[PDB]
This record gives C-alpha cells, structure tokens and sequence, in this order.
C-alpha cells in the first residue's frame, strides 16, 4: 500500500516480501506466473490511490479495529487447538480443523474487525 | 531561485537575496509584525534547532523591514540584532537595548533641521535617560538599602508616571514612547539572536522581555530552540523551590508532584512569553525540497564546481544523492535514498559543511576515489557523534582491525544484533545514526577494490556480532570484555585465525540429542568407534592426495582442551580465500603464502566453558585475473551485510536439514533424504556462492539492473536446483545487451575460479545425484563451463562421481568420515 503507481516500483515491494526475512530469538527470552500476478497486485494498488483519498480516519478507530482483531485471534487459538483430530484434514465438517481452518478464520478476522468498528 | 554556492562563504552576514533558503518565512513574518502594530506584550518567536539558519533568517527580517519603512503607513524602526552570547556576562539586556536605542535617537536628532525642535526633543530624551541611570541599580543589587527609599518617594518629577515609586518598567516605557516620537515610528523592533552558543545567557533575555518589553510600542522577535529555552526555564523553577524542601520531601510520590508543578510552571511560562499563534518554525531541507516529486513548495539547487551560471545548478537532493551514491558505492533505491533523507534531516550548517567539503575536495582532484572524498566530509562533521559513540578518530588507525572493534561496539550500543551490521541510519539516537553513514563510508572506502580483506568485515566485523548474539549469553560488560579480547577483536592478523577461533565458540552450544553438526561445520572425529558400518570409515587425512589435501587442511581447526576436538568449517574456507588473496602477484610469494593456511593452526577453548605443484600454477591463474577485476569492485557497506545475512541464515538451514540425515548405512546413495559428512560441507560453499551471487545482482554499484528476475529468493538447502536456476536465468538477461560475467558478479566470478573452493563443491560421496536431479546437474555444469573458459572436471572425472582412479579434483576421504555425536544405529529409510 505504501508504494508508487507505475509498473516498476510495484515489483520492488512485491519481490521484497517474497523472501522470508531472517529472524533470531530476542535476548530477553530464556533461550510466466508472476508477470500477470503483479498486475493484479497493481490492480489493488490502482485502487488504494482511488478510494481512501476521501477518508477521514480518527485515532480511536485504529485501536478499535485492532482491538476487535486482537481479541478475535485469542478465540481462534483457543478453540481450533483441540480440533486437530485424526481426520481433521480437508475439514468438510466443523469440528475437523486442519492447518487452514485455523488459518482461514484469521483473515476473516481482519475483514470483520474492519466492519464492526467501521 | 534558491541556489546554494558551496564556494560562496555561506555565512549569516554573507547571505544575499536568491541565496536565502527560508524566503517564505522571511516574507510571512514581516506582515504579521506590521499587522500586530497596525491593529500588552507583542513577542514573536522563530523556532529551530541549532544550525537551521536562525541567525541568517533573523538578519533578513531586519534588513527587509528597514528597506521600505516610509512606504508603509505604520513605521517600525529596528534595533541592531542583539546576540546575548556576545554581550558582557553581567551587562543587563535593558542596558544593551537602551544603548542601541540611544544611538538611533542621537543620530536622528543630528538630522533635525529646526533648532527649536532639536533642543526640545534632546532635552526630553536625556530626561528619560537620567531616570534609567538613577534606577539601574535596582536591576543589579545584592541587597537593599534605606537610602533608596528617598529615591522611591522622590515624586518631584516634571514628567508623569502612573505608578508610584521607582519602577524600571515605567521609566523604560516612557523612554520607548519618547524614542518613537523622536524617530517618528509606530513601534520599535527589538531583535534577539540565538542563545544556543550559551543558553545560560537566555534567562536575562527572557526576564527582560516580560519585565520591560511590555509596551504596545515594542515588538520583540527572538530565535533559538524551544527545548533549550525549556531546559533553561525549568532550571529556574527548581531554584524557586526551597533547597531544604527537596531533600525532606524526596519521596517518589511528592517528587512526581513537584515535577508536575514545574512542568506546569514551565508550560505557561513559555506560553506567556511566546504565544503559539505568534510562533514560526524553521523547516529543514527535507521539509523544503521533500522526497521525489514536488513534495515541497521550496526548490533549492546547489553549485558543484566553480564557474557556474544559474542554469547549471544541481538539486540538493541529487547533490547529496550522487555524493552518497558515488561515495558509498550505492545504486538508486531505498538504501541510497534512506541515507540522503537522513542527511536532509541534519542541521543546515552540518549539511552545508558536508556538501561544501565534498565538492571542494572533488574539484581539487580534477585540477579520484570519491569514497575518499566523501569520507573526508563525513568524518569531519560527525566527530561529536564519533567521539561519544566510541569510534576511532585517528586517520592512521583506519585499519580493518579497528573497523571490527567499532562495529561490535556500535551494535552493542545500538542493541540491534540482527540488523546492526547493515549500518543503515535507523538508530534511535541521531549520534548513532550519524556514525552509521560514517561507518558506511569506511566499508565503501577501505574495502574498495580489495577482494581479500572485505571478507574480514563479513567474517570478523559483522560475523562476530551474529556469533556473539546467539552462542554468547557490570558483569555483562565484563563478559563482553572477555569475548572482545579473547576472540581477538581489534587484534586481527588473519581471517583464518578468527575462523579457527570461532569454531571453538560456535561449538559450545546446546543441541538436540547432542549431534556434533554445528552451525556451518561438522565435528570430525579424532578417534575411532567400533562397529562402524558401510563404506564409511574413519576420517583419514592421508587418503587426500593432491589439491584436495589442502582443501580440508585449512578447514580442519583443532581445539586444545581436556579433550581435543577438530572441526571442518566453511569459515576456514572463507579465512583461506581472504588470506591467500592477501599476498603478492608472484608465484614465489603465493607458494610462500600457502604454508600459512595449510599448516596446523590451532586455537584454545574460551575460558567461559565447562568442558600441489600443479595447483599453484592454477592458483596464480586465478590471481592473474584477480587484479584485472579486483580494482573494479565497489562494494556497498550493506552489501556485505546483505550477503552475510543470507549466509548466516543458510548455515542454520543447512545445519538443521542435514543433521537429521546422518543415518547408519549408505548415506551417499542416490536419495537426497540422507546426508554424509561431505554433503553438509558441499552446500556450505554453495551457500557462500549463492549468498554472494544473489544480493550482488540486487545491491551492487557496478551492476545497475538486477539479473535474477522477479522470482523467489530460496536458498539452496539439500538441493542444487536453487543455485542452478539463477545462473541459468542470468545468461539470457545479459544476452540482450551482450553483457559479460566478470564485471556483472566480480565477487562471484572470482569465487568460481578459486582452487581452494573447487574440492568442496563436488565431493565424491557428498554429491546428490538422481535421474531427475541429473537434469539439474547437467545445467549445473553447462553454465560454469562457459564463464571460466574450461571445465573444472573432465567428462571422465565428472562421470566417476555420478556412477577407477583417485584424483585430487574432488574430495576422497571426508565422504566416508564419521561425525562426533552421530550414532549409526537407525538405517536410512526409503
Ligand atoms: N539561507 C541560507 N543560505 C545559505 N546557507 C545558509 C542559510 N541559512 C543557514 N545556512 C548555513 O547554515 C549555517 C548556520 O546558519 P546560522 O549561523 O545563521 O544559524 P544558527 O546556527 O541557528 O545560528 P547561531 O550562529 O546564532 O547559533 C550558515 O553558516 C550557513 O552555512
């Protein structure tokens, strides 16, 4: 979202996030197919400069949106933990939670948090 | 337009129109002054950090006001600007203002034509002057005296004072009113300069403004930093408190309430002297020129070499840009612009001197070494940050032994052991952010065109920071003192010595199930265990016959302890190439150089522990092409950081995946799911080759366009496909412009022909071969063949590894060697 509007600088931020950045434990502890993909990325970037220009964002909503998001994950990690059963793969049922059922309900978290306090 | 001439003196008194940078505020402030008189204390403030150009700004306002006093209906006369730091230490500001006001009145009286008017006005003027003199003792007394009472009751004055007694404010108010009538002006502008030179003198200015300059006929404009004024006002409110009260009420509950009151005392004292609506803030160059594009309503250009017109100027962002880009050997992007934005936030005095030093030294060279030119400017302006941080100040000690010392201490104060070796100016304090570019210039100048000692930055400078962060941990400072001394930081004589030393440091770490496969090394066994299965025997040193004998000779790093243990690491390979390339250009010297690295070098456990004639002809062939390409290498400071960051991450990936693949029998085999003692070290050199190749395409100065593509940055772990595909894509891109490979990756091009690394890339038993993986290897060899000029292994030499003579082009004994802590019990699965 913090990028240019041309076809070049979009890939600069696009390719930057592809590489999984290195990370070490903090000391306080005890121890083709992308040529058309960037176009869709630029398609959304063609919108970020087209809609939010007339927005009026206060500082209360940013915390309110985050607080709704923060609490929502604290329930996903509490209920999907026990649902790693034998046949949880391809969770067509409800109690069968795979590594994607514990994951899909984290991105709808962002979508929901930006609607209740929106 | 606003063009800065770096050969013009650029002084507050030497600035003329079209040279002023704050032309908008000079315009804006003038009318606000006149409007306050055209329509009580009337005080204007111009805020700004030191070096922003406050003194240059404040004279322009006085100069502009005096130009057209007669034209405007309201007439305002301006005193000469008062600099409180240059005044006598005990002279009151009221005396200074009156003495300067007396000069204008005296000079105006000498311009009178009518003798009747001159005699009357002069008599009235000296009447008020004689009453300031009679009351000046009130300004400066150590005590009162009853003799002053008769003066206070001395009401037999012809002139009228509304308030009784000897009031200094009333005497000065009438004197200013008299001076306005003599000068025929509606108001008088008192102007004060900065107090940043000595802010103790600012109290006399602040006290005089509120006590005396309260008249409706006086306008006061002051400059400085509100933080410095705040630090000065707050210190006087503490002096208002009873001294004994400060120790008998030292409780934190009461101390947090005295500070609350003084903060409120400080808050309204500033508000009542300098009203917020009357304040004006001096904007910095980053807020004038802005980022790319307009990003700012003020355009500022600069002159680079003498004999300029106005047309041939250069944008100050570009001038700071090219100086940073060419000086630091950077390329256009975030890194080359993050530095520029950091310099644009520095004070203008510091920014001009960095710019002026660079472009006057540069013009001397043309009658080059641009990094030498810039580092001269940067070093000459950041001394205070350099001194305070703890860096080196001596130009003779511009050696890489000390350059490793400061980096360790730089990140120690930065507390950022993950990205601190990057040298980006993202540090919390401006002092550390100032040292970041200076250290960046050191890497871009000392390591300029030196293929040998740049790895010492990667292996000692930035390498030791990573090793200290994980495997190591005031006693902590004492612990740091033990590490910095024992590890030979600041006492580096050879890269292999640090590589030998670190193998005894990274070894001391808790590993799951205690397998002697540490970060980037395998703990080779100096003993023999019974029931050793398969064609995997003990680590035999005699079996290595030829060039491959010397490959592991440097790699082996014995450790002296109660139980001596040996390690074969990639750092020793990195130590070898640094030291071997640190020699002469003659075959005799390089032969005399090998004995240093192939000899049995040995270190000692740290106290904090509870425990080849044909090869030389090829070696000189490498060096025959090194100096032809080494002089063209311009490595950026973060380029070593970027390369090492992938390197340090790759070793952790390799030491994790390969550790669990040390199975019991038939580890060479065909599958990639089982590994041996030589498979781990095969990818370690491949990781170093990959780490050099990837970021150098992205972040090198001699290569403008990236040559990897818009793919993925996946490091080769257990597979050579990742390293193979990137080189394959490189050739196609270079074909468009018919570009070479020696200058595209000079660091990587000369790391391919190195005979020390040749044995370690293709071990006999450390190789991963398969029917589907052969299509990767057939491209692994079809590309390296063209870039060098021949093939490191012939067809028969290469085909033996895939599927009977012992040859030195590949490892022979390390493949079967055992590793300490690897119990060969569970067989390989399939
Ligand atoms: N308008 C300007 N045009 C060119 N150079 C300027 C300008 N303003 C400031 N500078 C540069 O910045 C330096 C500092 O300016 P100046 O001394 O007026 O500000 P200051 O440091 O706030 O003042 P003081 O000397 O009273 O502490 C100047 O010597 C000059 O090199």
């Amino acid at each position: 979202s913090a990028c240019r509007c041309e076809r070049s600088a979009i890939t600069n931020a696009f390719n930057k996030v592809i590489a999984q950045t290195t990370c070490i434990v903090p000391p306080w502890s005890e121890a083709t197919e992308f040529s058309d993909a960037i176009t869709k990325v630029e398609q959304w970037l063609k919108n970020v400069n087209e809609i939010e220009i007339g927005i009026r964002p206060s500082a209360l909503l940013i915390g309110k949106v985050w607080s709704r998001f923060y609490f929502n994950l604290n329930n996903v990690a509490d209920q999907h933990k026990t649902r790693l059963y034998r046949n949880a793969e391809h969770g067509r049922m409800a109690s069968q939670s795979n590594a994607a059922k514990i994951m899909r309900f984290n991105v709808l978290a962002f979508l929901h948090a930006v609607l209740v306090e929106e | 337009k606003i063009i800065i001439n770096l050969f013009a003196p650029n002084l507050p008194g030497s600035t003329k129109e079209d040279d002023l940078i704050q032309k908008s505020l000079r315009d804006q402030l003038v009318e606000s002054i006149r409007n306050s008189i055209a329509y009580g204390r009337n005080v204007f403030f111009v805020d700004g950090t030191r070096g922003a150009g406050k003194t240059t700004f404040i004279n322009s306002v006085v100069k502009s006001l005096n130009s057209d006093q007669d034209d405007v209906k309201v007439n305002i006369k301006c005193l000469p600007t008062i600099d409180p730091t240059k005044l006598p230490r005990h002279e009151p500001i009221l005396v200074t203002v009156t003495a300067r006001l007396n000069k204008m009145v005296s000079d105006k009286l000498k311009g009178y034509w009518a003798s009747n008017d001159y005699r009357k006005q002069k008599e009235q003027w000296q009447n008020h002057l004689a009453q300031l003199q009679r009351g000046l003792h009130l300004l400066t007394d150590k005590e009162y005296k009853p003799e002053y009472f008769s003066d206070a009751l001395k009401l037999d004055a012809q002139l009228d004072y509304s308030i009784g007694g000897q009031d200094l404010s009333e005497i000065f108010e009438e004197l200013v009113k008299r001076a306005c009538e003599i000068l025929d002006c509606k108001a008088i502008l008192i102007t004060f300069d900065d107090i940043d030179t000595q802010f103790d003198a600012g109290w006399d200015v602040l006290e005089s403004i509120r006590k005396f300059f309260n008249s409706r006929k006086l306008v006061v404009v002051a400059t400085g930093d509100l933080r410095l004024y705040s630090q000065l006002i707050r210190g006087k409110q503490y002096e208002n408190y009873s001294k004994t009260l400060l120790e008998q009420e030292k409780e934190s509950v009461r101390l947090a309430e005295r500070g609350y009151m003084v903060e409120h005392l400080e808050q309204q004292y500033l508000l009542k002297l300098f009203p917020v609506q009357k304040r004006i803030q001096l904007k910095t160059m980053l807020q004038l020129v802005g980022e790319k594009g307009k990003a700012g309503k003020e355009e500022i250009k600069v002159k680079t070499e003498p004999g300029m017109q106005d047309i041939d100027a250069i944008d100050v962002r570009q001038a700071i840009g090219d100086a940073v880009r060419e000086g630091l050997n950077l390329r256009e992007g975030s890194d080359a612009d993050m530095y520029v934005n950091e310099l644009l936030k520095q004070p203008v005095r510091l920014l001009m001197q960095v710019l002026q030093d660079f472009y006057t030294k540069k013009y001397h060279a043309t009658s080059l070494s641009v990094p030498n030119l810039l580092r001269n400017a940067l070093y000459g302006s950041m001394l205070s940050s350099i001194y305070r941080a703890g860096l080196n100040y001596e130009q003779h000690r511009f050696g890489m032994d000390s350059l490793c010392k400061d980096i360790f201490t730089y990140v120690k104060q930065d507390r950022d052991f993950n990205t601190g070796f990057y040298l980006r100016p993202q540090s919390e304090s401006e002092a550390l952010r100032n040292c970041s570019i200076y250290l960046a210039s050191q890497v871009s100048e000392n390591c300029q065109g030196s293929l040998s000692k740049f790895l010492q930055m990667l292996l000692v400078g930035c390498g030791s920071v990573s090793i200290f962060n994980q495997f190591v941990t005031e006693k902590f400072e004492q612990l740091i003192s033990e590490y910095v001394a024992y590890m030979s930081v600041g006492r580096i004589e050879s890269a292999s010595h640090w590589a030998n030393r670190c193998c005894a440091v990274v070894a001391n770490s808790p590993n799951d199930e205690k397998i002697g496969v540490f970060l980037g090394m395998v703990q080779l066994n100096r003993k023999s265990r019974q029931h050793m299965p398969g064609g995997y025997k003990k680590f035999n040193i005699d079996t290595e016959n030829g060039l491959a004998k010397a490959a592991m000779a440097s790699s082996l790093s014995t450790v002296a302890s109660n139980n001596l243990m040996d390690f074969c690491s990639v750092f020793n390979l990195i130590g070898a190439i640094a030291d071997i390339s640190a020699c002469r250009c003659e075959r005799s010297a390089i032969t005399n150089a090998f004995n240093k690295v192939i000899a049995q070098t040995t270190c000692i456990v740290p106290p904090w522990s509870e425990a080849f004639s044909d090869a030389i002809t090829k070696v000189e062939q490498w060096l025959k092409n090194v100096n032809e390409i080494e002089i063209g290498i311009r490595p950026s400071a973060l380029l070593i950081g970027k390369v090492w960051s992938r390197f340090y991450f790759n070793l952790n990936n390799v030491a994790d995946q390969h550790k669990t693949r040390l199975y019991r029998n038939a580890e060479h085999g065909r599958m990639a799911s089982q590994s041996n003692a030589a498979k781990i070290m095969r990818f370690n050199v491949l990781a170093f080759l990959h780490a050099v190749l990837v970021e150098e395409s992205l972040y090198h100065s001699v290569s403008d366009r990236e040559y990897i593509g818009e793919g993925l940055r996946l490091n080769p772990v257990t597979s050579v496909d990742e390293f193979e595909k990137k080189i394959k894509i490189i050739g196609e891109k270079l074909k468009a412009d018919n570009k070479t490979w020696k200058n595209t990756h000079p660091l990587f091009f000369l790391l391919i022909s190195c005979p020390i690394l040749h044995p370690f890339i293709f071990p006999v038993g450390g190789i991963n071969c398969s029917v589907k993986a052969l299509n990767k290897e057939t491209s692994f060899n079809k590309l390296i063949d063209e870039i060098v000029g021949d093939k490191l292994l012939s067809d028969e030499e290469w085909d033996y590894l895939t599927k009977q003579q012992i040859f030195q082009n590949t490892i022979t004994s390390l493949n079967s060697s055992t590793i300490v802590g690897a119990s060969y019990d569970k067989d390989t699965p399939a």
